């Protein structure tokens, strides 16, 4: 296929919590899409496994992908440089989407995040570059650790991570 | 919320035709500005006329200022949530890329973040640079 297809393995303060497969749309976005899939894997020597979601807010999102400073503050491409907002012509509509983070515009680097319901108004400020295919009962799990601010209530990681 | 008035505007407008650059405008440009918006104190200083040079030591000063603030403030990755605001950069803070009602949130967050004292913080130095050139 044309579209990978990634797997995170959730765990709670190193609990198992389940699976979460995602489809990249590597179709509309190949660049975003090869970012994530490559992190997932850690095929570049470096990436998600064993990081941790550092931000979730309930009725909103899930944000991870932050390896290098666990906080919001790190975070890296494969590119060896934050990379351009590759296109804005998926949107946001939905639980289960899965977008870019970034700090600003052209801002890309490793952090993404896994809305939780509809956010539109994200729409041409975040890329949009996957869906969750499977476990999306587990990302609702995930939100029941998150808070107004963010902060969450247990370590909520990606004990693994790779492509199916 | 009203934006300054044409009256207290008035008053800032016969100061700086006087007292263009004395030592004097600095304390009276702080009491004619107190609870000032970002856009506020620019509307105060759009009503100067002439002075080029002088203005844009300040403008040079506002921006100066501007760039600063970003760097000591880093803006943190993700989306911004529902009901939360961005926080704001230099060029908000001087009126040029924010919005009054955003100003406003921001002057009452708790705790709050008070755009207004800070850019009025920034003009200050700007005077008190045009006060030392002319003066």
């Amino acid at each position: 296929m044309v579209n990978p297809t990634v797997f995170f393995d959730i765990a709670v303060d190193g609990e198992p919590l389940g699976r979460v497969s995602f489809e990249l749309f590597a179709d509309k976005v190949p660049k975003t899409a090869e970012n994530f899939r490559a992190l997932s894997t850690g095929e570049k020597g470096f990436g998600y496994k064993g990081s941790c979601f550092h931000r979730i807010i309930p009725g909103f999102m899930c944000q991870g992908g932050d390896f290098t400073r666990h906080n919001g503050t790190g975070g890296k491409s494969i590119y060896g440089e934050k990379f351009e907002d590759e296109n804005f012509i998926l949107k946001h509509t939905g639980p289960g989407i899965l977008s870019m983070a970034n700090a600003g515009p052209n801002t890309n680097g490793s952090q993404f995040f896994i809305c939780t319901a509809k956010t539109e108004w994200l729409d041409g400020k975040h890329v949009v570059f996957g869906k969750v295919k499977e476990g999306m009962n587990i990302v609702e799990a995930m939100e029941r650790f998150g808070s107004r601010n963010g902060k969450t209530s247990k370590k909520i990681t990606i004990a693994d991570c790779g492509q199916l | 919320h009203q934006a300054i008035s044409p009256r207290t505007l008035n008053a800032w407008v016969k100061v700086v035709e006087e007292k263009a650059f004395s030592p004097e405008v600095i304390p009276m440009f702080s009491a004619l500005s107190e609870g000032a918006t970002p856009q506020d104190l620019n509307t105060m200083l759009n009503t100067v006329g002439g002075h080029q040079a002088a203005m844009q030591m300040l403008k040079e000063t506002i921006n100066e200022e501007a760039a600063e603030w970003d760097r000591l403030h880093p803006v943190a990755a993700g989306p911004i949530a529902p009901g939360q605001m961005r926080e704001p950069r230099g060029s908000d803070i001087a009126g040029t890329t924010s919005t009054l009602q955003e100003q406003i949130g921001w002057m009452t967050h708790n705790p709050p973040i008070p755009v207004g004292e800070i850019y009025k913080r920034w003009i200050i130095l700007g005077l008190n640079k045009i006060v030392r050139m002319y003066s």
